[PDB]
């Protein structure tokens, strides 16, 4: 149970250094869908953000949000490995398991959203950037819970 | 049908009209990313059939660092992306630069979205300006557009809210320029502009409000609680209703005379309200003290000329005409005699809403007294003289003369103001015959 | 997204500015490698302001390093961050002026001036929207003072809207580590009044001082007293790059303080600055500022306040904070010190406020203020320079090049203008 | 389908051929032994333009060697791709160039052209439909002009009406690695003008140049220096056989860049130079790419583009881009370098672009220039020349083989008239 | 399991360039077929393929026969991971019938957009068809694995 809180707040901690710099995030997605001549979708996966960073690619931040997400994808493991858990701990826990496997689909996640414009929102960037707030609040849910 | 439209410009105005909206939108269910979960919110929203309401806004300026936190922050999704206007290179507090330089780049795009805005709704009936005299952009930038707005719209009311310099707590030096140098454009095209100092919103942050260490968050909000006063009943029912055309017929007696102050009267924290009901017959008595008036300006040195009495919430009509003449029996508060009835009132039948989060306290009643008063004469004379001692010996004319613009209109700051001094002691005089 | 272009030039220019792109660096997040490797995202939205972009994701400064020998940059690539910069930026020389200011301005100038403006041209037409140009040079040697004279009298032509910053290591009051720097000094600023924006005044023994009695330090390296000069120049820039409640461009600092056209020279400082004993036993807020920011053991110049009138005061703050402190402080020291300021300036002091401190530093600030107390140091170094020319001593080279004796008493005669002009 | 036909003669252009085969095979991918071993289709539907096909899946060129001697001819067959060459080609004599004009042209001129020319028309024939020309001569050089003005001279009774492009190593006039070079020169100049049509200037002194600095290499040698002009060339013949956006042949450029009749003179170039130390810090895009070509130490030439207007501007670019781009990149370069195009064009550059990259790069360009400075070049070789020949210096030999003092009088002459007209619109 | 789905992504790369070059490997087994005096049939089998290859279009042709081999090599390696379900093991004997040698291609249709309706019908549809409906059993196979 500590170990988890501390792997949390640490997630929490390096999320909020990624938050202010959200607008170079936007803006490194944006240069290499022009690359990848992919203006046309939303960008609806974390494996499609790591396509863009490995051949499109600002570098720094996309590397970032990839860490992010794998930590909070250890963390995962790391709940189940706790307690076998209740129908509410172990709903949070999938839900989790959902939102950070690599082709889960965010285009329709919203949360960050504010900061974007109306078009940007709605068919460009408003899943990616809502990802990692609704899962540190479903992991928060969880310990809460557990 | 009952619409105005706000622009904000200058910084002054931009971060004062950045803490207006979630009052607003926090003033009707809308939840603030741009959704709704009642034909009231229509005056300053032009909805869209998806059922997203759209904020009647507009923020320019020619420094970017101040609007991009309004595009990065939570708002970026309640409003339409492309009326939060950016420039790239600053005026940076100059007169000159702002206005025929660096600004005019950019003037024909923001008329455009002015237009763009007018014409989807039919009714409309005023603007709401935010600015003030502190800067350069928010300053004279505007006073190009305060003569757009007039000539080219013909008679339409506009409306500003502008903060003043104190006498004592001014950041920049040259602010005793910029100020006088946009009043040349005010009292020619427009109706009203509303005053306000820096340094007298923080004594009420201290006495009546208990929470200290004021930051411009806190100073901001009591702004935003002012101009919901004025517009409150053209969004919701009232008793007796107050609309906006009406105000330039009955506060303004003489054609240069239109710059009347504010009081939100009940302000009070939230243990202060514990030990205190707060009656309307008290309510009435918190305009009147010079604490409260939001000016650094003595009330008793002057004669008033007019008033108002913008009530909300549980004000019975049979209080008010009471307590409003036990205020006329008594000789500190004192009225000029070319005004016998005085005094004018306004009830509504809505409580006002108190930020959550916040530091004023749930209550049922309020009032906004917005008059006119001969205390701002002195308020004049005095940067009229800090003018003079910078001119004296012309200090900083090489940011303005090198900018292709004669000293001349220098001398006609002074042709303006002791023309414009002389009135509030011509007609503010006995009674002659 | 308002870029501003970084020089150094001259040995004492260049070493002072060599210093920079490793603070500045660390104020934004940028490895010794290149790549970025910050915590937070507001470390890159303004970036671009001293940085053009390179393929990779990886970074790099816009400093144009210049000089006339090859010794000292060859250090320069053997420091710290020696690898962070373009290879096409080190432009050098072969035959050394040698503290010479007839050499760095005529003789071994004329030569190398087009393939420096060149590079010059290179960055500046092919980036956005410039908006500055900040030049470290001095007054000590013969190259710094002689080629930046050179390089800002084109650089004021082809670019005669942008913001000139010039800098400035003062020699010292009591002795310099030259013989011949009066005529180094002298010759600099016939043409430096009339033709920068505005100047920043350092003094090296000021240097010193301010280790020893507030620091307590028991070794001072140079390594270390270019590290306290980089934390002020790196302020007057810290609202470009951060935002804040009220934020400070260059210019928005420079139209308000600089009251008249001529006299645009500057005396920077600097509030937390604490020994390492009293670190456990000061206090971190507002009036621990505004008593250790006012005072002359904190100012960078030889300069008596206390026999002169400050004419402006600006005062940038920085770290997320409550300004009534601001405001009302800086109502008191107007109102103690009334004597201390000028009359015929109503209110003299500009506030300005960040919201993203120094690295692991709770709170700062940063003080750059102009003062008629600095007179005298154009009136000792011009009267020193007096006691030299009386003889005609040293006019060994200058006399050799051609220059005529008209050359040599005007720049004497426009610095008695100057200092009747501070008087004034 | 729009077959070509490549020759050389001289040293430098029977060598610097033979760096164009190597260049236009990595792009096609043909092995050593004449496999084709390329990685996409898209290049197999125009392999005919230039590779004869040949039976078995082997693919053969058809370029003809012949000069005079045969050691600089035995180097190409001892060369790396040298093995894919047709044999029948080869056509070696025993004589001695001296690096005379008067044995090139003239004295032994009368005897194997008849015996090259046929195999030509042995080649012209029979491709389905003709393009146009590659002669690859060192100007003034013994078997550099003595074979390069003749030949094609004779041509022209047979096709008047085609294409024509030749890569001359311009003698650069600072200084020369031959005696005689200015009399070997000013005869070429002669018989070209009213006969050439685009001829591509070569500075080796631009390149020792553009190889030491812009490149920044130790030891720059003719196996790498002719490899700058070898990859360049490759850029204009590309959009003939490659798809495009908005493609291009070379008699599209021939309209755009011969507006008098004597007016068609070029300075190539290639757009990603840079060196192995600063390529990972610098980004390749658009905007940056543009910079490196309009660069006046990027062009090959030995002279200031200050003084020199430009009449027409062509560049040719490969990648995948956008064209807006370069559509305003185009109209910005007018706007402010203004003083440095002619007023006297409407649409000052023709742009033109392609699809697939070079092997090695992400995208790529080709620049090709034509201006009004190259008469300094060519006034200063007639000065070199005309201070040889005021003093009667030469004149017994070439009278002895046949050439008079008569026929150097109007070389000078018309070059009295030929280099007026860069100078005449500059007003 | 990630060994095979390594060896599945370049049998993809092979299958890509080979794509790149359908228009030479139709105009290679049409010379073929004009060769062996046999335009009457269609191409029905992989072992008809290397009938004309054996007696740059051969290098096409060598290429089509190469991603073939490691096909039928995958196949092996499936069988190899697990005894299987239902599911799978239909899936894996429909990959080597696909695979096998003599199997009849003459109706396979997925490629064949590229061909005219004529050679689509009655001459390549089938061969061309082959590589890219074998590749999606292979990774609807490991998707059930």
């Amino acid at each position: 149970m500590n170990e988890v809180k501390e792997s949390l707040r640490s997630i929490e901690q390096k999320y909020k250094l990624f938050q202010q710099q959200q607008f170079t995030f936007i803006a490194a997605l944006e240069h290499c869908r022009e690359n990848a001549h992919d203006k046309i979708r939303p960008i609806s996966s974390i494996e499609q953000v790591q396509s863009y960073m490995e051949h499109y690619c600002h570098r720094r931040i996309l590397i970032m949000f990839m860490d992010i997400c794998s930590e909070l994808s250890k963390l995962c493991q790391h709940f189940e490995a706790l307690h076998s858990g209740t129908p509410v701990t172990n709903s949070l826990l999938e839900k989790c398991k959902t939102l950070v496997s690599q082709s889960n689909d965010l285009s329709s996640l919203r949360a960050v959203v504010n900061h974007l414009s109306c078009d940007e929102a709605r068919n460009h960037y408003g899943g990616v950037v809502s990802l990692i707030p609704i899962v540190l609040d479903f992991m928060k849910e969880w310990i809460a819970h557990s | 049908m009952r619409e105005c439209i706000s622009i904000h410009v200058g910084q002054a105005g931009v971060q004062i009209g950045n803490a207006c909206w979630e009052l607003y939108c926090l003033e009707h269910g809308i939840q603030p990313d741009g959704q709704m979960p009642d034909d009231s919110f229509n005056t300053f929203f032009s909805e869209t059939g998806a059922g997203k309401h759209v904020p009647r806004a507009v923020f320019v300026d020619l420094e970017p660092t101040v609007i991009d936190e309004v595009r990065t922050g939570t708002y970026r999704q309640l409003f339409h992306p492309e009326q939060l206007i950016t420039g790239k290179e600053d005026a940076a507090n100059n007169y000159a630069r702002g206005h025929y330089t660096i600004g005019k780049e950019i003037i024909d795009l923001v008329l455009d979205r002015i237009r763009k805005l007018a014409d989807q709704c039919t009714g409309l009936q005023g603007f709401l300006v935010f600015h003030s005299f502190g800067g350069g952009t928010g300053s004279g930038f505007t006073s190009l557009l305060m003569e757009r707005l007039s000539v080219d719209y013909g008679k339409k009311s506009k409306l500003e809210f502008s903060i003043y310099p104190a006498p004592q707590v001014s950041t920049a030096v040259v602010e005793p320029y910029n100020s006088i140098l946009t009043t040349h454009t005010t009292l020619e095209h427009s109706d009203c502009a509303f005053m306000v100092d820096n340094e007298a919103i923080y004594d009420i942050c201290r006495r009546n409000l208990d929470i200290e260490r004021p930051t411009y968050t806190n100073l901001n909000r009591l702004i935003g609680q002012i101009v919901s006063s004025i517009t409150a009943s053209l969004r919701f029912d009232g008793a007796l209703n107050v609309d906006l055309t009406e105000f330039q017929t009955n506060l303004v007696p003489y054609p240069r005379i239109h710059f009347p102050l504010a009081t939100y009267a009940p302000v009070i924290s939230a243990e202060k309200a514990y030990h205190e009901q707060l009656s309307v017959a008290e309510i009435t008595n918190a305009c009147f003290e010079p604490a409260n008036q939001m000016v650094k300006c003595d009330p008793r040195h002057g004669k008033y000329m007019a008033c108002c009495l913008l009530y909300r919430g549980d004000v019975v009509p049979k209080d008010v005409n009471a307590a409003i003449a036990t205020i006329k029996t008594k000789r500190t508060i004192q009225f000029v005699d070319w005004c016998p009835t005085g005094f004018k009132v306004g009830i509504n039948y809505q409580p006002p809403t108190v930020v959550p989060g916040g530091d004023l306290a749930k209550v049922q009643r309020a009032v906004c007294m917005l008059s006119n008063t001969t205390a701002i004469a002195e308020a004049w004379a005095r940067l009229d003289h800090k003018f003079d001692l910078m001119y004296a010996k012309r200090a900083f004319v090489h940011w303005y003369v090198g900018e292709g613009m004669e000293e001349g209109e220098f001398s006609e700051a002074r042709e303006d103001m002791a023309a414009l001094e002389k009135d509030y002691e011509e007609v503010g005089v006995d009674s002659v015959e | 997204m308002r870029e501003i272009v970084h020089l150094q030039a001259g040995q004492c220019g260049n070493q002072i500015g060599a210093k920079f792109w490793e603070v500045i660096s660390d104020e934004h997040g940028i490895d010794p490698t290149g790549t970025y490797h910050g915590d937070s995202d507001l470390q890159l939205e303004r970036i671009n302001v001293y940085y053009n972009e390179a393929t990779g994701g990886k970074y790099v400064p816009r400093a144009v390093l210049v000089d006339l020998e090859p010794g000292t940059m060859d250090s320069v690539r053997s420091g710290p961050f020696g690898q962070i910069f373009r290879p096409d930026n080190f432009v050098f020389g072969q035959s050394g002026a040698g503290n010479n200011w007839a050499k760095g301005h005529y003789t071994e100038g004329a030569e190398l001036v087009d393939s420096v403006l060149d590079v010059v041209r290179k960055e500046a037409e092919s980036c956005d929207c410039l908006q500055g140009f900040q030049l470290t040079h001095s007054l000590g040697g013969g190259t710094g003072s002689g080629m930046g004279t050179l390089l800002i009298s084109k650089i004021r032509e082809e670019y005669p809207d942008r913001i000139m910053n010039t800098f400035s290591v003062v020699p010292s009051p009591k002795v310099s580590d030259t013989v011949v720097e009066p005529y180094n000094a002298t010759l600099s600023v016939h043409q430096l009044v009339e033709n920068t924006d505005e100047t920043y005044c350092i003094d090296n023994e000021a240097l010193y001082d301010i280790c020893f009695r507030t620091l307590k330090l028991t070794t001072p390296t140079y390594g270390d007293l270019n590290h306290l000069v980089s934390a002020t120049m790196s302020g007057v820039t810290t609202c470009l790059r951060f935002p804040g409640q009220l934020n400070a461009d260059l210019r928005k600092l420079a139209v308000n303080m600089v009251p008249f056209p001529r006299l645009h020279f500057f005396m920077p400082g600097f509030a937390p600055l604490t020994s390492r004993g009293s670190q456990q036993y000061r206090a971190l807020t507002v009036p621990e500022l505004t008593q250790q920011m006012f005072d002359a053991k904190n100012m960078m110049a030889a300069c008596d306040p206390r026999h002169g009138r400050y004419l402006t005061v600006a005062a940038v703050f920085r770290g997320r904070m409550s300004m009534k402190e601001v405001d009302e402080q800086m109502l008191n020291v107007q109102n103690k010190n009334s004597s201390y300021f000028v009359e015929w300036i109503p209110n003299n002091v500009k506030t300005a406020v960040c919201d993203i401190p120094p690295r692991g530093l709770k709170m700062s600030a940063t003080f750059i203020g102009n003062s008629t107390a600095i007179q005298e140091l154009f009136k000792r170094i011009s009267e020193q320079f007096t006691a030299m020319f009386r003889r005609k001593a040293f006019l060994h080279w200058y006399t050799g090049e051609g220059m005529d004796e008209m050359e040599f008493t005007e720049a004497e005669s426009n610095m008695n203008d100057l200092v009747s002009e501070y008087q004034q």
